[PDB]
């Protein structure tokens, strides 16, 4: 269990600027973070053993989101995170 | 109670 | 990245958990995003459901709400208990 709460904090100010949260939701909103990123590291772990080389690169991430996500979800989480290592990689 | 984050 | 999630402590953290030998640059980078995607999918409908509730802050009920509203939020997270 990691905190990413102040990070949770700056994307709610982007989406709804004159809204709050409570301790309670936050503490909620931070679980969520935590279950995926370990569902996804999982996974993630579990394709690596497959390849060449073991590595989680950003493809292992990729195919983990698409088995892991609902169909609709994955595919918008795809754009986001293919859209980040581009401009990262740049 | 539930204070603000 | 232009993201706001942490690329660097999400970094750590992959190494930490020991999940693979080694972790290219890459993949915090696309799985910071990803979080930051749901995390925002979340706060929007739980925002939402604050305002329609006539109140300034995002209390559980209101993410109880957003994630037993939507079809693929509830089948990622589960359900919420309050």
């Amino acid at each position: 269990v990691e905190t990413y709460k102040i990070y949770i904090f700056k994307v709610l100010k982007q989406v709804h600027p004159d809204i709050g949260i409570s301790s309670k939701a936050m503490g909620i909103m931070n679980s969520f973070i935590n279950d995926i990123f370990e569902k996804l590291a999982q996974e993630s772990s579990k394709l690596a053993r497959y390849n060449k080389k073991p590595t989680i690169t950003s493809r292992e991430i990729q195919t983990a989101v698409r088995l892991v996500l609902p169909g609709e979800l994955a595919k918008h989480a795809v754009s986001e995170g293919t859209k980040a290592v581009t401009k990262f990689t740049s | 109670n539930d204070p603000d984050y | 990245a232009g993201l706001q999630f942490p690329v660097g402590r999400i970094a750590r953290f992959l190494k930490a958990g020991k999940y693979a030998e080694r972790v290219g640059a890459g993949a915090p980078v696309y799985l910071a995003a990803v979080l930051e995607y749901l995390a925002a999918e979340v706060l929007e409908l739980a925002g939402n459901a604050a305002r329609d509730n006539k109140k300034t802050r995002i209390v559980p009920r209101h993410i109880q709400l957003a994630v037993r509203n939507d079809e693929e939020l509830s089948k990622l997270l589960g359900d919420v208990t309050i």
